[PDB]
């Protein structure tokens, strides 16, 4: 090995290195202080004169004299294997469980090679969640990405925890489904409170999620460039598993807004002009870089489903982060401070919540017969039930007829029994029969979007 | 309805004005730093 | 040719040394891998390569060579049944070669080069050729194909090859000016294939759905626009006007979108049926496709690739419908490639030259005559998808300024089960007058009067429906109830096409004019009935309305045996009462 | 003849010429690529070290070796004749009719000079238009400028092609002199859809106003310099035919918003600070150039009356 | 320079009804008239030039139409001030700067106008000055500061525009000159936002 | 100007309800003006000669027709004398710092001549520290019966 | 360096009704309180400092007005400890840096307050740190980064700002210390937009 000493211009998070024309662009270096300590850094802006090393941590022990830099792993990769399904990491990929660090089966580049679209069929078999208001009204299918437009003060992380520890594919509605396929949950969390990291490790290790869920948890006080590199690590592990062993991989990306602010900080650090509202102009393609690595494949059997969760800043949707995510992904689900301060867990009001891929995904053979009719009927019924509920403050309850009194009792019982769940583990059949029990409160003949035979076959 | 659309559109355009000023100034200061890299010799 | 080296790499901007005398905007293979850059901003010796792909793992002092040609496309036979990226690299042969990902720094050619096509010569040695003249035919899928001399080339032809079973790398002819001429040729993508004159629209682009030529014509050689929301079925409309068009060559361009909203294009479009000869539609349709994670300038120049390929098909005397997808995504691509250039922004965030680039896009579309001198037309059915949904954004603003036929699609009408989802109270055409003499000469001498009448009715219905909305649609008066029932049956019968029906998939001008005259005759027959002595509701239950409700589902090859029969039938049916 | 070479730095629509000292600020050059195609360019920011040629067209395939730059016509002159009544021109003004090019009669500069305001009389006589609210409540006095505001989806093109043809001055409502003052309409199309160009050709040929009018149609797929240069061509031919033949020319500037996007598109070259919403702040001086060029002069019977039609970008 | 500045106690009789009934201007005072297009502004400036109690009207119009200047020069040598007789034109010095004239001359023009106003206030004359469309003078400052590559602030207007504008308006007032005469110069500044 | 004039002429600490006997010393006015025009100047000095305060007051006048950079020195120069007369002679100094908007425009001019990155609406970042070092040279100290009470007059731009 | 961190089962018993009942702070947790000028930040913080259940209160004035600080220094030793009977200043280490006091000292003050609170949480106490005006520390970062000729982030702060703020709010959290015992830092941070 060689060590590039003789370095000038240490400034902020950057430092220059004279006559290092061997560092390729995007090379990982380790900065050995004269005092025996080693930092990590990434090489940008190589020249014939000097290369630039951005430093992960704060530059504090450095000096112009006693500084050396050493190349390690000239493009950033990771060692990947299957045995790592209970192993916490932090961005880099150091184990933090106090357990033996693994040996590689492969050595994959952390950046994504994009998918040839001809090798992607359409995603058309579902995956339940446990959350009945997800799995009834606006379903999730294997391969789709759909975000959670969480509020800035709502419990997003409990929802991420519960859906990570509860969601399992069910093949017994399909064509003689076997359970030889495992189900890998890859869970990345970036820019997080210490308290909620302890909450996540408690929640994962309490119900046996830890046996089958790999974790990339890095904190806020970690360097921002590790928050850039973390979902690259999570998605290349997801791609390795699902496309090299034909698994079913659900990936959950906590707090994409932290990824956004780390991207903006590193853009302004590496000295380039920001664009819309002080954001980098390449945020769209860099955000597609870690969304569009999911899907299903013609020929293979894998399934990469991607739930990112993003905190909107103060609940607008023309902010650039939810604009790009609602402009890239397939639909959204949306939390609400209204229904949460009213007091319901999970706080999903569904009336702005929408999938754009349920139409291809559900149906007989796939999951169930009546599913789309139930979804549309409940959507329109709760839609006019909300407006009747806000109208009745003026009109007076006696001054409305029998039918809209039934609608208002429908909304009142609906938000108590269908949505309000807490930790109540529900599957899809209980979801449908509670949907029909709620729809029984409307009189028959009012159910105009459900054909007659389903009424005769399910009413109660 | 239209008065509130006019007010919201006016606030949008004055924020766009502020953003054009600041990207102009950052273009200027990047010009300064490139000029200073030239100035050192 | 010009082999220089790299002296700086900053992100995707590779500053290269040694290329003094190198041109502007060329290919510039980079490194031992070889990445296709582009050359901007020369300075003394140096040249600023912008690299399309990620520059992870390149060093200083690595060789960089150029080609000299600008960003070109290749043209010839075999382009049909083609799927490409934004820089025309056929993704079927790429998944065939190198796995299911896309390895950076790979190169294939657009054409196949290893299929012996069947040459047929048509000029003789002793002739001379000017640019744009055909000199040899190739049959591809039973679609006739015509090899042109590339434009701005002339010369006297010698060494003409006989009827040979050849490949694309055999020059069929040579000039006496040096200058061999092969089947393929390259062309710079940022300008039009020059053509001797354009025309003015006197031909209606036969879409085939029975609203969007009748009330909202688009006039072949024209230009449309559709904003497409989820919950309206844009894709089935694109398949319908790709399946039942007047145009014989469709260029579909997916200029970057959701990947799963493009895999349905990949797995549904080659299982359509070309409903003219019998096979699938892919034997006459070129397909460009992009995800949102491909290299950026590929996604930018994607639609220029599409337009230039469509011009290559228009110079063979054809009828090209270019349908472009989601132009706002292309605006996002242009915005991102602007922010790499550190450009001063515009109204929303765009470049200042957005209107100029959309002008250069749309105005390369019209009914035109070739340099060989025959007619062909390259009209555009290009879409728009509003990100914000607000129609004040500059992309929809400049699109609505430039295009000549603006349609709308609603989330409300498909929610009310109205297929297609066209709004007729917010959409507008401009091709009425230029299609007026064609309509008089080739439809009838009252078809413009009759579309004036139905446009009056569809203005009038929503003009009057407020007291219907408030009071109640039972207690109106006895002309306006007839206007409501006529407008309702206008909606439910003249507007509503089930595109998956076997015989209702298509509507030529005589069927539309026939149903159109039938419903106006019903109006001014029932109005005579209600103005003489009777009320409305006893007219509303009648086998006339059954015959109008079946009149769209009768085949056109029973239509002379349906039209005047039902006409006199309605006539006597109210003459008796 | 007199070909500078030595191009140091080509960036965008700008390039830097070494050793240039004989050039002049605001002069015109042609750039000659080695392949054999010229391009127009303008000479700005002339220094002893180098001179900044703004390129007019897109740059493509230029080099630093064979880029032959040559000075062409120091003042931005134009060969103007009388008998240009009724021929389509380019945005530059080159003919597109198949007809031969015109013999010049005065090669005067296209920028024009400010009128001396102690030489202008008041606009004091009338012209008849077709449109009744323009004739009675509004009134088009001969010798002024007035715009037509319009909207995004509103018919202003037909009002343009209507006032170009059903508007002639009535001389016998005043005293007499009716032969010696004929009428002419200069019609500059700043930025057009091709459909509009077809409509204007068919309507002008139909009504026969082409025997009085002069056509400066843009064909707006051309490079933006032709769009920005056609109003000065139009008003230069208008001022020649109105102050050297005593006519009463009505001028129609077609859209002015394609004009202003052309100005904000060339304005993002020098990195000058943009004004309100991206329009560069010298736009008021440029519109004062292409508006207050009109007016009436004492001693002459000339009048140049301006109708700039402009749509709002939004209402 | 003057001996001493007085206090304004006598109204500049502006002549129009609202402008002295409701919101009057004193003889040494300054007034600002905003107003967008289509709100007159030139009818009002020419009316103040015609009908006042000035002694000399210095009409300095910068960044402006030509028809206004030739209107003022056509229709003044027949109308008559209320005090004297003869043409009105023999008490009005006007400094035209039409908006097609070159952009740097405006900052010369405004100070030429106020200098002539002080030379006439030194001769016992209650000078009225009409500085028309000083927003174009602000555009002239913006154009030269953007030519000279300094920092812009608040939409390109260079940050010493308040110092320039304050030192302009502060030249007005009611003084007593060194000869012993009194005098006052008033400024009507038409701003076009 | 008239509110500041009325608090200048007829404001008085009331010793009797405070319960300390009396010393009943009237005030001392440090009137520092930064670009008041001429009329406000006339009004303030005639108000002060009509209330008879010019035998116990000081004026640092920096008028509109004065040059535009000495506005940075004017308030600090006034408050130096204010600190002096308070903390060496046991006074009750009231300081009228007129029209701080002209101070802030002069600060904006000297910040933009030196290219410095401004905060909101083109004002530089150190405006906080400079308005701090104008304002917080005021208050009362322990033991010394001198005191400084400031009225700075702002002019809100868009009110 | 601390041995282990935990999850908090103990509230910060504030003393005010809303800021204990409807919006609680757990003893390891942190809290932010933004508010415009003239709204009641400082009186809220002094209410906390007078009536919390803290063994030791570190009070950090980072860029404020001086009378706030001297009011605290006069007003606390005349009062009563809620826990013991002592004077209330005996549980408060006060770190002050008022606005006139020099500019780059603010980063020093805001790190020194949290490190003295970290010393006292290493003694098994339970510490309340009321630090106000970290916006002024961001503004001091704007100050010194403006003279390095650097490229600022959104609106003018140097772009490692949120990294510094996350590193600052890291240090709390109901921790089991090195000597076996447990302790806590809670942080009440005022942010002034
Ligand atoms: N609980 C309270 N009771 C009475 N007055 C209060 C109370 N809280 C705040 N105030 C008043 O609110 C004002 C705001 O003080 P301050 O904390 O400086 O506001 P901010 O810091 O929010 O600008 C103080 O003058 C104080 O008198
Ligand atoms: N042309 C100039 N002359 C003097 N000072 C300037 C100029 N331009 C900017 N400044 C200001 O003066 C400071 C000079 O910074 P610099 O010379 O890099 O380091 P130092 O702070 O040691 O002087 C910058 O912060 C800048 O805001
Ligand atoms: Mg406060």
């Amino acid at each position: 090995k060689k060590e590039y000493t003789g370095i000038t211009y240490i400034s902020g998070p950057l430092l220059f290195v004279e006559n290092a024309k061997d560092l390729a662009y995007g090379a990982i270096v380790d900065i050995k202080d004269g005092t025996g300590r080693v930092r990590g850094g990434q090489v940008i802006e190589v020249s014939e004169e000097y290369a630039v090393i951005q430093v992960f941590e704060e530059t504090t022990g450095l000096d112009l004299a006693t500084t050396s830099v050493s190349l390690v792993e000239d493009v950033a990769r990771l060692g990947v294997s299957k045995e790592m399904l209970g192993r916490r990491f932090n961005g880099i990929g150091k184990p933090i469980d106090g357990l033996p660090p693994i040996t590689p089966e492969k050595r994959l580049p952390i950046t994504g090679l994009p998918l040839n679209p001809v090798a992607r069929r359409k995603p058309e078999q579902f995956i339940q969640t446990g959350i009945s208001t997800i799995d009834v009204m606006n379903t999730l299918v294997r391969g789709q990405k759909l975000p959670i437009f969480s509020g800035s003060g709502l419990p997003a992380n409990e929802i991420a925890a519960q859906i990570a520890r509860q969601a399992t594919v069910r093949p017994d509605l399909s064509g003689e489904g076997e359970k030889e396929e495992p189900f890998a949950v890859v869970f990345a969390a970036m820019g997080i409170t210490q308290r909620e990291l302890s909450y996540f490790i408690q929640e994962f290790e309490r119900t046996g999620a830890l046996s089958r869920s790999v974790l990339f948890l890095n904190k806020a006080d970690d360097p921002t460039i590790e928050r850039i590199l973390t979902p690259r690590m999570a998605l290349t592990v997801a791609e390795y598993l699902a496309f090299e062993h034909d698994y079913h991989v659900l990936v959950i990306l906590t707090d994409m807004t932290n990824y956004c602010e780390a991207l903006r900080e590193i853009g302004a650090a590496r000295e380039e002009i920001p664009g819309r509202r002080g954001y980098p102009g390449y945020m769209y393609t860099d955000l597609a870089t870690i969304y569009e690595r999911a899907g299903v494949v013609e020929g293979k059997k894998g399934s990469v489903t991607q739930i990112p969760i993003l905190s909107m800043p103060d609940d607008d949707r023309t902010h650039p982060i939810p604009d790009l995510t609602g402009y890239i992904t397939e639909g959204q689900i949306q939390l609400s401070r209204e229904l949460h301060r009213k007091g319901i867990y999970p706080p999903i009001d569904p009336l702005p919540s929408l999938s754009r891929l349920m139409n291809n995904g559900v149906g007989k053979g796939k999951t169930r017969e009546d599913h789309k009719q139930v979804s549309d009927q409940l959507y329109s019924a709760y839609a006019n039930g909300v407006d009747i509920r806000k109208l009745v403050a003026i009109i007076g309850e006696d001054a409305l007829t029998e039918n809209d009194r039934r609608y208002l009792q429908f909304a009142d019982a609906f938000e108590r029994f269908f949505i309000n769940q807490g930790q109540q583990n529900r599957s899809i059949e209980e979801s449908l029969q509670i949907a029909w029990a709620l729809l029984s409160m409307l009189p028959q003949g009012e159910l105009k979007r459900i054909s007659k035979d389903h009424i005769g076959k399910y009413y109660g | 309805i239209p008065g509130i659309r006019a007010q919201i559109r006016f606030i949008q355009q004055v924020l766009e004005q502020r953003e054009r000023e600041d990207t102009f100034r950052l273009k200027r200061i990047k010009g300064k730093i490139e000029a200073r890299e030239a100035e050192e010799e | 040719m010009i082999q220089g080296v790299i002296q700086k790499i900053a992100g995707p901007a590779v500053i290269a040394k040694g290329m003094l005398g190198a041109r502007m905007y060329d290919i510039c293979k980079v490194g031992e891998e070889g990445l296709v850059g582009e050359i901007i901003r020369l300075d003394g010796d140096t040249a600023f390569v912008q690299v399309y792909e990620d520059t992870s793992g390149l060093k200083v002092g690595e060789p960089v060579v150029s080609t000299g040609l600008p960003l070109a496309v290749e043209l010839g036979p075999g382009m049909l049944n083609g799927i490409y990226d934004g820089i025309q690299r056929p993704l079927e042969r790429i998944r065939e070669k190198t796995g299911i990902y896309i390895t950076r720094g790979v190169v294939v050619h657009a054409l196949d080069r290893e299929k012996k096509w069947a040459w047929t010569p048509m000029v003789k040695p002793g002739d001379e050729v000017r640019g744009g003249m055909v000199l040899g035919t190739v049959p591809e899928f039973g679609f006739t194909h015509k090899i042109l001399v590339p434009p701005d080339v002339r010369g006297r032809v010698k060494e003409v090859k006989p009827a040979g079973e050849y490949t694309v790398e055999e020059p069929v002819v040579v000039l006496e000016d040096g200058t061999e001429l092969k089947m393929y040729h390259t062309w710079p993508v940022r300008r039009a294939r020059p053509v001797q004159r354009k025309l003015d629209p006197n031909t209606p682009f036969l879409t085939g759905m029975r609203i969007l030529d009748v009330l909202f014509p688009v006039a072949m050689g024209g230009t449309a626009a559709i904003p497409g929301p989820f919950g309206s079925g844009k894709t089935v409309t694109q398949q319908s006007l790709a399946k039942w068009s007047n145009a014989d060559v469709v260029v579909y361009v997916g200029c970057g979108e959701r990947g799963n909203e493009m895999t349905d294009v990949l797995v549904e479009f080659p299982e359509l049926t070309d409903p003219k000869t019998g096979g699938p539609l892919m034997h006459r349709t070129v397909l460009i496709a992009n995800t949102s994670n491909m290299p950026v300038a590929a996604r930018e120049a994607s639609i220029y690739v599409g337009v230039t390929i469509a011009e290559y098909f228009r110079d063979q005397g054809f009828s090209v419908a270019l349908m472009a997808d989601s132009t706002s995504r292309w605006a996002e691509a242009l915005r991102e490639i602007s922010s790499r250039l550190e450009e001063m922004p515009a109204e929303e965030g765009y470049p200042p030259y957005l209107a100029a680039r959309l002008a250069a896009f749309y105005e390369r579309a019209g009914k035109v005559i070739t340099l060989g001198g025959e007619e062909g037309a390259v009209t555009i059915v290009g879409a728009v998808s509003p990100p914000g949904g607000d129609m004040s954004e500059p992309v929809t603003q400049s699109t609505l300024r430039i295009v000549g036929a603006f349609w709308r699609l609603d989330a409300s009408l498909a929610f009310r089960r109205h297929f297609p989802a066209i709004n007729w109270n917010g959409s507008y055409s401009l091709f009425t007058s230029a299609l007026d003499p064609w309509y008089r000469e080739n439809v009838a001498e009252d078809y413009p009067e009759l579309r004036d009448a139905i446009s009056e009715l569809l203005q009038r219905e929503a003009g009057l429906q407020e007291i219907v909305q408030l009071v109640g649609p039972d207690a109106l008066q006895d002309a306006e109830r007839l206007v409501i029932e006529v407008g309702r049956i206008i909606r439910e019968d003249f507007l509503q096409q089930n595109a998956y029906h076997e015989v209702d998939a298509y509507c030529s001008m005589k069927k539309a004019y026939g149903i159109m005259k039938m419903i106006l005759a019903f109006y001014k027959e029932a109005e005579a009935a209600i103005k003489r002595g009777v009320s409305i509701d006893e007219i509303l239950q009648l086998p006339v309305l059954e015959r109008i409700g079946r009149a769209r589902y009768v085949s056109e090859e029973e239509f002379p045996a349906y039209f005047e029969e039902a006409m006199k039938e309605i006539q006597g049916a109210f003459k008796a009462l």
